Protein backbone atom coordinates (compact mmCIF):
# COMPACT_ATOMS: atom_id res chain seq x y z
CA UNK A 1 0.00 0.00 0.00
CA UNK A 2 2.93 2.35 0.24
CA UNK A 3 3.40 2.46 -2.93
CA UNK A 4 0.28 4.63 -3.42
CA UNK A 5 1.89 6.99 -0.79
CA UNK A 6 5.35 7.04 -3.21
CA UNK A 7 2.82 8.16 -5.97
CA UNK A 8 1.24 10.57 -4.41
CA UNK A 9 4.72 12.26 -3.00
CA UNK A 10 6.08 11.90 -6.63
CA UNK A 11 2.53 13.71 -7.49
CA UNK A 12 3.38 16.73 -4.77
CA UNK A 13 6.75 16.67 -6.19
CA UNK A 14 6.03 17.66 -9.43
CA UNK A 15 6.79 8.01 -16.17
CA UNK A 16 9.88 6.80 -14.65
CA UNK A 17 9.13 5.65 -10.90
CA UNK A 18 5.39 6.84 -11.24
CA UNK A 19 4.59 4.52 -14.01
CA UNK A 20 6.17 1.44 -12.43
CA UNK A 21 3.98 1.81 -9.68
CA UNK A 22 0.71 1.84 -12.24
CA UNK A 23 1.90 -0.68 -13.71
CA UNK A 24 2.30 -2.27 -10.06
CA UNK A 25 -1.38 -1.37 -8.88
CA UNK A 26 -2.69 -2.54 -12.49
CA UNK A 27 -1.37 -5.97 -11.76
CA UNK A 28 -1.93 -5.98 -8.00
CA UNK A 29 -5.91 -5.60 -8.65
CA UNK A 30 -5.63 -7.75 -11.86
CA UNK A 31 -5.29 -10.99 -9.57
CA UNK A 32 -8.10 -10.05 -7.45
CA UNK A 33 -10.00 -0.22 -3.61
CA UNK A 34 -12.22 2.10 -2.60
CA UNK A 35 -8.88 4.15 -1.24
CA UNK A 36 -6.93 4.31 -4.41
CA UNK A 37 -9.05 6.27 -6.46
CA UNK A 38 -8.45 9.37 -4.85
CA UNK A 39 -4.73 9.21 -6.58
CA UNK A 40 -6.64 7.61 -9.60
CA UNK A 41 -8.36 11.18 -9.48
CA UNK A 42 -5.51 13.13 -9.47
CA UNK A 43 -3.57 11.36 -12.24
CA UNK A 44 -5.94 13.37 -14.37
CA UNK A 45 -3.50 16.63 -12.97
CA UNK A 46 -0.25 14.62 -13.08
CA UNK A 47 0.00 13.92 -16.85
CA UNK A 48 -0.17 17.67 -17.66
CA UNK A 49 1.52 6.78 -24.45
CA UNK A 50 1.99 7.65 -21.23
CA UNK A 51 -1.72 9.03 -20.63
CA UNK A 52 -2.73 5.80 -22.09
CA UNK A 53 -0.34 3.97 -19.35
CA UNK A 54 -2.43 5.89 -16.91
CA UNK A 55 -5.49 5.33 -18.07
CA UNK A 56 -4.35 1.63 -18.71
CA UNK A 57 -4.78 1.13 -14.86
CA UNK A 58 -8.49 2.75 -15.00
CA UNK A 59 -9.60 0.55 -17.80
CA UNK A 60 -8.26 -2.61 -15.77
CA UNK A 61 -10.19 -1.29 -12.84
CA UNK A 62 -13.35 -0.37 -14.54
CA UNK A 63 -14.70 -4.31 -15.42
CA UNK A 64 -13.22 -5.06 -11.61
CA UNK A 65 -21.84 2.90 -6.11
CA UNK A 66 -19.22 5.75 -7.22
CA UNK A 67 -18.69 4.54 -11.08
CA UNK A 68 -22.26 7.15 -11.62
CA UNK A 69 -19.02 10.16 -11.09
CA UNK A 70 -15.98 7.91 -13.12
CA UNK A 71 -17.10 8.65 -16.19
CA UNK A 72 -17.94 12.79 -16.34
CA UNK A 73 -14.15 13.10 -14.66
CA UNK A 74 -12.79 10.98 -16.71
CA UNK A 75 -14.55 13.13 -19.30
CA UNK A 76 -13.52 16.24 -17.93
CA UNK A 77 -9.90 14.93 -19.07
CA UNK A 78 -10.69 16.07 -22.38
CA UNK A 79 -10.85 19.30 -21.05
CA UNK A 80 -7.11 19.43 -19.82
CA UNK A 81 -5.23 16.74 -21.82
CA UNK A 82 -3.37 17.35 -25.49
CA UNK A 83 -5.03 16.53 -28.37
CA UNK A 84 -3.35 13.87 -28.90
CA UNK A 85 -4.98 11.59 -25.59
CA UNK A 86 -8.27 12.82 -26.88
CA UNK A 87 -8.47 9.82 -29.52
CA UNK A 88 -6.98 7.24 -26.64
CA UNK A 89 -9.99 8.83 -24.09
CA UNK A 90 -12.60 8.25 -26.64
CA UNK A 91 -10.78 4.97 -27.13
CA UNK A 92 -10.93 4.06 -23.48
CA UNK A 93 -14.52 5.31 -23.20
CA UNK A 94 -16.04 3.21 -25.80
CA UNK A 95 -14.14 0.25 -24.52
CA UNK A 96 -15.20 0.67 -21.13
CA UNK A 97 -18.53 1.69 -21.88
CA UNK A 98 -20.13 -2.00 -21.50
CA UNK A 99 -19.66 -1.74 -17.44
CA UNK A 100 -21.18 1.42 -17.43
CA UNK A 101 -26.90 9.17 -15.87
CA UNK A 102 -27.38 12.84 -17.08
CA UNK A 103 -24.24 13.68 -16.48
CA UNK A 104 -23.68 12.11 -19.98
CA UNK A 105 -25.33 15.25 -21.07
CA UNK A 106 -22.45 17.24 -19.58
CA UNK A 107 -20.28 14.79 -21.23
CA UNK A 108 -21.59 16.38 -24.97
CA UNK A 109 -20.89 19.73 -23.27
CA UNK A 110 -17.41 18.51 -22.72
CA UNK A 111 -16.68 16.61 -25.58
CA UNK A 112 -18.52 18.86 -28.54
CA UNK A 113 -16.73 22.10 -27.01
CA UNK A 114 -12.56 20.93 -27.07
CA UNK A 115 -12.45 17.99 -29.61
CA UNK A 116 -12.67 19.54 -33.41
CA UNK A 117 -12.77 15.84 -34.77
CA UNK A 118 -16.48 14.68 -35.47
CA UNK A 119 -15.57 11.35 -34.99
CA UNK A 120 -14.68 11.49 -30.93
CA UNK A 121 -18.55 12.76 -30.12
CA UNK A 122 -20.02 10.46 -33.02
CA UNK A 123 -18.62 7.33 -30.81
CA UNK A 124 -19.22 9.03 -28.03
CA UNK A 125 -23.31 8.65 -29.14
CA UNK A 126 -23.13 5.83 -30.54
CA UNK A 127 -22.23 4.20 -27.48
CA UNK A 128 -24.35 6.17 -25.14
CA UNK A 129 -27.35 5.02 -27.80
CA UNK A 130 -27.10 1.68 -26.41
CA UNK A 131 -27.16 2.50 -23.09
CA UNK A 132 -29.81 5.69 -23.11
CA UNK A 133 -33.40 5.26 -24.56
CA UNK A 134 -33.66 9.18 -25.18
CA UNK A 135 -30.05 10.86 -26.31
CA UNK A 136 -32.01 13.32 -28.16
CA UNK A 137 -32.82 15.30 -24.70
CA UNK A 138 -29.12 15.52 -24.19
CA UNK A 139 -28.51 17.32 -27.48
CA UNK A 140 -31.23 19.49 -26.36
CA UNK A 141 -29.85 20.70 -22.92
CA UNK A 142 -27.05 21.68 -25.06
CA UNK A 143 -28.02 23.34 -27.88
CA UNK A 144 -30.67 25.36 -25.72
CA UNK A 145 -28.57 26.09 -22.70
CA UNK A 146 -24.71 25.43 -23.93
CA UNK A 147 -22.62 28.10 -25.36
CA UNK A 148 -21.70 28.54 -29.07
CA UNK A 149 -19.31 26.32 -31.20
CA UNK A 150 -21.12 23.47 -29.03
CA UNK A 151 -24.25 23.96 -30.92
CA UNK A 152 -23.31 23.30 -34.45
CA UNK A 153 -21.88 19.88 -33.70
CA UNK A 154 -24.71 19.51 -31.74
CA UNK A 155 -27.09 19.95 -33.94
CA UNK A 156 -25.18 18.50 -36.81
CA UNK A 157 -24.95 15.14 -34.69
CA UNK A 158 -28.79 15.75 -33.82
CA UNK A 159 -29.74 15.53 -37.33
CA UNK A 160 -27.37 12.77 -38.45
CA UNK A 161 -28.57 10.55 -35.92
CA UNK A 162 -32.59 11.37 -36.30
CA UNK A 163 -33.06 11.74 -40.14
CA UNK A 164 -37.15 12.24 -39.63
CA UNK A 165 -35.98 15.99 -38.74
CA UNK A 166 -35.85 16.77 -42.60
CA UNK A 167 -39.29 18.42 -43.44
CA UNK A 168 -40.15 17.29 -47.29
CA UNK A 169 -38.69 20.12 -49.81
CA UNK A 170 -41.51 19.82 -25.77
CA UNK A 171 -40.30 22.36 -23.97
CA UNK A 172 -36.60 21.62 -24.04
CA UNK A 173 -37.34 21.46 -28.31
CA UNK A 174 -38.61 25.12 -28.24
CA UNK A 175 -35.92 26.41 -25.93
CA UNK A 176 -33.83 24.74 -28.67
CA UNK A 177 -35.42 26.41 -31.29
CA UNK A 178 -35.04 29.80 -29.34
CA UNK A 179 -31.34 29.32 -28.54
CA UNK A 180 -30.74 28.51 -32.32
CA UNK A 181 -32.20 31.41 -33.70
CA UNK A 182 -30.97 33.87 -31.42
CA UNK A 183 -27.53 32.39 -32.25
CA UNK A 184 -28.15 33.85 -36.14
CA UNK A 185 -28.77 37.45 -34.12
CA UNK A 186 -25.90 37.24 -31.73
CA UNK A 187 -23.60 36.56 -35.35
CA UNK A 188 -25.16 40.13 -36.50
CA UNK A 189 -21.04 28.22 -40.22
CA UNK A 190 -23.83 30.88 -38.81
CA UNK A 191 -26.00 30.68 -41.45
CA UNK A 192 -26.14 27.23 -41.05
CA UNK A 193 -27.15 27.69 -38.05
CA UNK A 194 -30.33 29.53 -38.75
CA UNK A 195 -31.05 27.13 -41.58
CA UNK A 196 -31.23 23.68 -39.21
CA UNK A 197 -33.18 26.10 -36.77
CA UNK A 198 -35.72 26.59 -39.37
CA UNK A 199 -35.67 22.91 -39.92
CA UNK A 200 -36.53 21.93 -37.07
CA UNK A 201 -39.15 24.44 -36.33
CA UNK A 202 -40.78 23.39 -39.68
CA UNK A 203 -40.46 19.84 -38.54
CA UNK A 204 -41.36 19.51 -34.85
CA UNK A 205 -43.36 23.05 -34.00
CA UNK A 206 -47.22 23.10 -35.32
CA UNK A 207 -49.16 25.78 -33.86
CA UNK A 208 -52.39 24.40 -32.06
CA UNK A 209 -54.77 25.19 -29.24
CA UNK A 210 -52.83 22.42 -27.32
CA UNK A 211 -49.33 24.62 -27.45
CA UNK A 212 -48.61 26.29 -24.18
CA UNK A 213 -49.34 29.92 -24.54
CA UNK A 214 -45.97 31.21 -22.88
CA UNK A 215 -44.17 28.73 -25.25
CA UNK A 216 -45.62 30.03 -28.32
CA UNK A 217 -45.65 33.60 -27.62
CA UNK A 218 -41.13 32.90 -27.30
CA UNK A 219 -41.29 30.94 -29.76
CA UNK A 220 -43.22 33.73 -32.00
CA UNK A 221 -41.11 36.48 -30.77
CA UNK A 222 -37.86 34.59 -31.53
CA UNK A 223 -39.09 33.95 -34.83
CA UNK A 224 -39.79 37.66 -35.79
CA UNK A 225 -36.34 38.89 -33.60
CA UNK A 226 -34.67 36.23 -36.54
CA UNK A 227 -36.66 37.49 -39.55
CA UNK A 228 -35.24 41.26 -38.50
CA UNK A 229 -31.79 39.53 -38.25
CA UNK A 230 -31.71 37.95 -41.47
CA UNK A 231 -33.15 41.11 -43.14
CA UNK A 232 -29.97 42.76 -42.82
CA UNK A 233 -27.77 39.77 -43.96
CA UNK A 234 -26.09 40.06 -46.77
CA UNK A 235 -26.52 38.12 -49.99
CA UNK A 236 -24.45 35.28 -50.83
CA UNK A 237 -25.45 31.81 -52.49
CA UNK A 238 -26.10 30.63 -49.14
CA UNK A 239 -27.72 34.17 -48.62
CA UNK A 240 -29.31 33.53 -51.69
CA UNK A 241 -30.24 30.29 -50.37
CA UNK A 242 -31.46 31.31 -47.20
CA UNK A 243 -33.82 34.38 -48.50
CA UNK A 244 -35.56 31.86 -51.42
CA UNK A 245 -35.74 29.07 -48.78
CA UNK A 246 -37.38 31.84 -45.90
CA UNK A 247 -40.62 32.79 -47.32
CA UNK A 248 -41.22 28.90 -48.38
CA UNK A 249 -40.98 28.07 -44.14
CA UNK A 250 -41.29 30.67 -42.01
CA UNK A 251 -43.89 32.58 -43.56
CA UNK A 252 -45.75 29.53 -43.97
CA UNK A 253 -45.45 28.89 -40.19
CA UNK A 254 -46.39 31.94 -39.14
CA UNK A 255 -49.46 32.21 -41.46
CA UNK A 256 -50.17 28.73 -39.69
CA UNK A 257 -50.04 30.74 -36.30
CA UNK A 258 -51.70 33.59 -37.17
CA UNK A 259 -54.78 31.04 -38.46
CA UNK A 260 -54.66 29.31 -35.22
CA UNK A 261 -53.49 31.37 -32.37
CA UNK A 262 -54.10 35.38 -33.22
CA UNK A 263 -54.12 36.47 -29.92
CA UNK A 264 -50.28 35.29 -29.32
CA UNK A 265 -49.57 36.90 -32.69
CA UNK A 266 -50.73 39.68 -32.20
CA UNK A 267 -49.65 40.07 -28.23
CA UNK A 268 -46.09 39.37 -29.74
CA UNK A 269 -45.90 42.36 -32.43
CA UNK A 270 -47.88 44.92 -29.66
CA UNK A 271 -45.18 47.47 -28.08
CA UNK A 272 -44.94 46.82 -24.37
CA UNK A 273 -31.25 49.77 -23.38
CA UNK A 274 -34.18 53.10 -23.42
CA UNK A 275 -37.87 52.62 -24.12
CA UNK A 276 -37.36 54.96 -27.36
CA UNK A 277 -34.60 52.45 -28.80
CA UNK A 278 -36.99 50.13 -28.09
CA UNK A 279 -39.97 51.26 -29.59
CA UNK A 280 -37.84 51.71 -32.23
CA UNK A 281 -36.75 48.19 -32.58
CA UNK A 282 -40.41 47.00 -31.99
CA UNK A 283 -41.44 49.80 -35.21
CA UNK A 284 -38.61 47.93 -37.02
CA UNK A 285 -39.32 44.42 -36.59
CA UNK A 286 -42.77 45.33 -37.84
CA UNK A 287 -41.49 46.74 -40.75
CA UNK A 288 -39.23 43.85 -41.81
CA UNK A 289 -42.47 41.52 -41.34
CA UNK A 290 -44.69 43.91 -43.71
CA UNK A 291 -42.41 42.64 -46.91
CA UNK A 292 -43.26 38.71 -46.09
CA UNK A 293 -47.46 39.76 -46.18
CA UNK A 294 -47.64 38.30 -42.58
CA UNK A 295 -49.69 41.48 -41.39
CA UNK A 296 -53.31 41.32 -42.51
CA UNK A 297 -55.94 43.96 -41.72
CA UNK A 298 -56.61 42.33 -38.64
CA UNK A 299 -53.24 42.45 -37.83
CA UNK A 300 -52.84 45.99 -38.64
CA UNK A 301 -55.98 47.57 -36.53
CA UNK A 302 -54.89 45.03 -33.73
CA UNK A 303 -51.35 46.41 -33.58
CA UNK A 304 -51.30 49.82 -34.78
CA UNK A 305 -53.25 51.53 -32.60
CA UNK A 306 -50.93 50.40 -29.43
CA UNK A 307 -48.07 51.16 -31.23
CA UNK A 308 -49.18 54.98 -31.77
CA UNK A 309 -50.56 55.38 -28.41
CA UNK A 310 -46.71 54.46 -27.31
CA UNK A 311 -45.68 56.52 -29.46
CA UNK A 312 -47.37 59.75 -28.03
CA UNK A 313 -47.17 58.91 -24.43
CA UNK A 314 -43.79 56.61 -23.95
CA UNK A 315 -41.67 58.79 -26.56
CA UNK A 316 -41.05 62.11 -25.12
CA UNK A 317 -41.64 65.09 -27.70
CA UNK A 318 -37.62 65.45 -28.82
CA UNK A 319 -39.58 66.09 -32.58
CA UNK A 320 -40.15 62.03 -32.81
CA UNK A 321 -38.07 62.62 -35.75
CA UNK A 322 -36.20 59.35 -34.65
CA UNK A 323 -39.39 57.17 -35.77
CA UNK A 324 -40.08 59.40 -38.71
CA UNK A 325 -37.71 57.29 -40.98
CA UNK A 326 -39.74 54.22 -40.02
CA UNK A 327 -43.25 55.10 -39.84
CA UNK A 328 -42.83 57.28 -43.27
CA UNK A 329 -42.08 53.87 -44.08
CA UNK A 330 -44.92 51.74 -42.84
CA UNK A 331 -47.27 54.00 -44.27
CA UNK A 332 -47.02 54.22 -47.72
CA UNK A 333 -48.55 52.59 -50.30
CA UNK A 334 -45.68 52.51 -52.97
CA UNK A 335 -42.81 51.63 -50.51
CA UNK A 336 -45.03 48.45 -49.13
CA UNK A 337 -46.39 45.49 -50.39
CA UNK A 338 -49.33 45.39 -48.68
CA UNK A 339 -52.45 45.31 -50.93
CA UNK A 340 -54.00 47.69 -48.10
CA UNK A 341 -55.48 51.29 -49.96
CA UNK A 342 -55.72 54.46 -48.26
CA UNK A 343 -58.97 53.41 -46.70
CA UNK A 344 -57.77 50.28 -45.50
CA UNK A 345 -54.43 51.57 -44.28
CA UNK B 1 -11.65 46.12 4.12
CA UNK B 2 -12.12 47.83 1.11
CA UNK B 3 -13.51 44.68 -1.82
CA UNK B 4 -16.61 44.85 -0.51
CA UNK B 5 -16.96 48.90 -1.49
CA UNK B 6 -15.16 48.22 -4.96
CA UNK B 7 -17.43 45.25 -5.53
CA UNK B 8 -20.45 47.04 -5.02
CA UNK B 9 -19.52 50.42 -6.43
CA UNK B 10 -17.28 50.21 -9.42
CA UNK B 11 -16.80 46.11 -10.05
CA UNK B 12 -20.98 45.88 -10.57
CA UNK B 13 -22.02 48.89 -11.94
CA UNK B 14 -19.06 49.02 -14.33
CA UNK B 15 -20.51 45.04 -15.33
CA UNK B 16 -24.06 46.36 -16.24
CA UNK B 17 -23.03 49.12 -17.37
CA UNK B 18 -20.17 47.78 -20.62
CA UNK B 19 -22.24 44.03 -20.78
CA UNK B 20 -25.89 45.48 -20.80
CA UNK B 21 -27.42 46.92 -23.58
CA UNK B 22 -26.35 45.09 -26.37
CA UNK B 23 -26.95 41.12 -26.93
CA UNK B 24 -22.94 41.73 -27.43
CA UNK B 25 -20.47 43.77 -25.77
CA UNK B 26 -17.12 43.63 -27.31
CA UNK B 27 -16.30 47.08 -25.80
CA UNK B 28 -14.14 45.04 -22.90
CA UNK B 29 -11.52 42.57 -23.89
CA UNK B 30 -11.20 38.93 -23.12
CA UNK B 31 -7.98 39.57 -20.86
CA UNK B 32 -10.07 42.44 -18.65
CA UNK B 33 -13.24 39.48 -18.70
CA UNK B 34 -10.54 37.31 -17.13
CA UNK B 35 -8.99 39.62 -14.50
CA UNK B 36 -12.74 40.42 -13.64
CA UNK B 37 -13.62 37.11 -13.05
CA UNK B 38 -10.38 36.50 -11.26
CA UNK B 39 -11.00 39.01 -9.07
CA UNK B 40 -14.42 37.32 -7.91
CA UNK B 41 -13.41 34.21 -7.61
CA UNK B 42 -10.65 35.67 -5.33
CA UNK B 43 -12.75 37.54 -3.15
CA UNK B 44 -14.90 34.17 -3.38
CA UNK B 45 -12.34 31.36 -2.76
CA UNK B 46 -9.79 32.41 -0.77
CA UNK B 47 -15.20 35.43 4.56
CA UNK B 48 -17.97 38.44 5.70
CA UNK B 49 -21.51 37.29 4.80
CA UNK B 50 -21.97 40.64 2.93
CA UNK B 51 -18.95 40.44 1.27
CA UNK B 52 -19.73 37.11 0.38
CA UNK B 53 -23.23 38.26 -1.11
CA UNK B 54 -21.82 41.06 -2.96
CA UNK B 55 -19.45 38.57 -4.66
CA UNK B 56 -21.47 36.25 -5.99
CA UNK B 57 -23.91 38.94 -6.98
CA UNK B 58 -20.68 40.22 -9.21
CA UNK B 59 -20.20 36.73 -10.26
CA UNK B 60 -23.71 36.22 -11.74
CA UNK B 61 -23.72 39.78 -13.50
CA UNK B 62 -20.33 38.65 -14.91
CA UNK B 63 -21.39 35.78 -15.78
CA UNK B 64 -24.57 37.17 -17.74
CA UNK B 65 -23.23 40.02 -19.10
CA UNK B 66 -20.06 38.41 -20.78
CA UNK B 67 -21.20 35.14 -20.93
CA UNK B 68 -20.10 34.81 -24.86
CA UNK B 69 -17.08 37.02 -24.06
CA UNK B 70 -16.16 33.80 -21.31
CA UNK B 71 -16.12 31.20 -24.31
CA UNK B 72 -13.84 28.50 -23.80
CA UNK B 73 -13.76 29.10 -19.94
CA UNK B 74 -16.85 26.98 -18.64
CA UNK B 75 -15.08 23.93 -17.15
CA UNK B 76 -12.72 25.95 -15.27
CA UNK B 77 -15.55 28.17 -13.87
CA UNK B 78 -17.63 25.16 -12.82
CA UNK B 79 -14.34 23.65 -10.96
CA UNK B 80 -14.34 26.91 -9.36
CA UNK B 81 -17.84 27.02 -8.71
CA UNK B 82 -17.46 23.11 -7.31
CA UNK B 83 -14.85 23.84 -5.40
CA UNK B 84 -17.12 27.06 -3.80
CA UNK B 85 -20.08 25.10 -3.07
CA UNK B 86 -18.00 22.19 -1.08
CA UNK B 87 -16.06 24.67 0.87
CA UNK B 88 -19.33 26.31 2.00
CA UNK B 89 -18.34 29.67 1.22
CA UNK B 90 -21.32 31.23 0.95
CA UNK B 91 -22.50 29.52 4.17
CA UNK B 92 -25.70 31.84 2.89
CA UNK B 93 -27.21 32.73 -0.19
CA UNK B 94 -25.28 30.18 -1.70
CA UNK B 95 -28.10 28.20 -2.13
CA UNK B 96 -29.77 31.12 -3.82
CA UNK B 97 -26.33 31.66 -6.38
CA UNK B 98 -27.29 27.49 -7.26
CA UNK B 99 -30.91 28.56 -7.30
CA UNK B 100 -29.83 31.61 -9.63
CA UNK B 101 -28.06 29.33 -11.96
CA UNK B 102 -30.75 26.56 -12.03
CA UNK B 103 -33.25 29.22 -13.08
CA UNK B 104 -31.53 31.18 -16.03
CA UNK B 105 -29.79 27.82 -17.12
CA UNK B 106 -26.40 29.67 -17.76
CA UNK B 107 -23.69 27.24 -19.97
CA UNK B 108 -22.58 26.44 -16.54
CA UNK B 109 -25.94 24.84 -15.44
CA UNK B 110 -25.60 21.95 -17.78
CA UNK B 111 -22.02 21.27 -16.33
CA UNK B 112 -23.18 21.74 -12.83
CA UNK B 113 -26.33 19.58 -13.60
CA UNK B 114 -24.82 16.05 -11.94
CA UNK B 115 -23.31 17.71 -9.08
CA UNK B 116 -26.34 19.25 -8.21
CA UNK B 117 -28.72 16.70 -8.82
CA UNK B 118 -26.99 13.33 -7.24
CA UNK B 119 -24.31 14.68 -5.15
CA UNK B 120 -25.67 17.96 -3.93
CA UNK B 121 -28.71 17.35 -3.07
CA UNK B 122 -27.82 13.86 -1.22
CA UNK B 123 -26.50 15.61 1.33
CA UNK B 124 -29.02 16.22 4.32
CA UNK B 125 -30.21 19.63 5.11
CA UNK B 126 -29.04 21.70 8.14
CA UNK B 127 -31.13 24.62 8.89
CA UNK B 128 -34.85 25.60 7.42
CA UNK B 129 -33.50 28.50 6.02
CA UNK B 130 -31.08 26.40 3.53
CA UNK B 131 -33.91 23.82 3.76
CA UNK B 132 -36.46 25.96 1.97
CA UNK B 133 -33.64 26.71 -0.54
CA UNK B 134 -32.67 23.36 -1.31
CA UNK B 135 -36.32 22.13 -2.06
CA UNK B 136 -37.04 25.19 -3.97
CA UNK B 137 -33.81 24.39 -5.97
CA UNK B 138 -35.11 20.35 -6.39
CA UNK B 139 -38.23 21.68 -7.45
CA UNK B 140 -36.77 23.52 -10.05
CA UNK B 141 -34.43 20.61 -10.87
CA UNK B 142 -37.29 18.31 -12.08
CA UNK B 143 -40.67 18.72 -13.31
CA UNK B 144 -39.59 22.59 -13.80
CA UNK B 145 -38.94 23.88 -17.29
CA UNK B 146 -40.71 28.15 -16.57
CA UNK B 147 -38.50 29.66 -19.49
CA UNK B 148 -37.91 32.74 -17.61
CA UNK B 149 -34.77 34.14 -19.65
CA UNK B 150 -35.54 37.25 -22.40
CA UNK B 151 -33.60 39.35 -23.89
CA UNK B 152 -31.12 39.61 -21.23
CA UNK B 153 -33.50 42.60 -20.13
CA UNK B 154 -35.02 40.48 -16.90
CA UNK B 155 -31.73 39.34 -15.85
CA UNK B 156 -30.56 43.00 -15.71
CA UNK B 157 -33.06 44.60 -14.06
CA UNK B 158 -32.93 42.01 -11.18
CA UNK B 159 -29.10 42.50 -10.96
CA UNK B 160 -29.78 46.04 -10.51
CA UNK B 161 -32.27 45.23 -8.22
CA UNK B 162 -30.25 43.52 -6.20
CA UNK B 163 -27.78 45.90 -6.46
CA UNK B 164 -29.63 48.76 -5.07
CA UNK B 165 -31.08 46.48 -2.07
CA UNK B 166 -27.50 45.14 -0.83
CA UNK B 167 -25.97 48.66 -0.77
CA UNK B 168 -29.17 49.87 0.89
CA UNK B 169 -28.37 47.06 3.64
CA UNK B 170 -25.03 47.70 3.92
CA UNK B 171 -24.68 51.41 4.86
CA UNK B 172 -27.74 50.63 7.48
Amino acid sequence: ASKIRYLQEYHNRVGTDIANTLKYFSQTLLSVYQGLYVTLVTLLDLVPDLGQSIFYTTTCLLPFDVLSTLPYTMISTLATFPPFLHKDIIEYLSTSFLPMNLSASSMLMIAMQYTSNPVYHCQLLECLMKYKQEVWKDLLYVIAYGPSQVKPPAVQMLFHYWPNLKPPGLVCAVEAVISLLKEAEFHADQRLLSQFGIWFLVSLCTPSENTPTESLARLVAMVFQWFHSTAYMMDDEVGSLVEKLKPQFVTKWLKTVCDVRFDVMVMCLLPKCSTVTQLKEGLNRILCLIPYNVISQSVWECIMPEWLEAIRTEVPDNQLKEFREVLSKMFDIELCPLPFSMEEM
Amino acid sequence: ERREGMLLNLLIPFVLTVGSGSKDSPWLEQPEVQLLLQTVINVLLPLAESTSQAAYLALKVILVCFERQLGSQWYWLSLQVKEMALRKVGGLALWDFLDFIVRTRIPIFVLLRPFIQCKLLAQPAENHEELSARQHISDQLERRFIPRPLCKSSLIAEFNSELKILKEAVHS
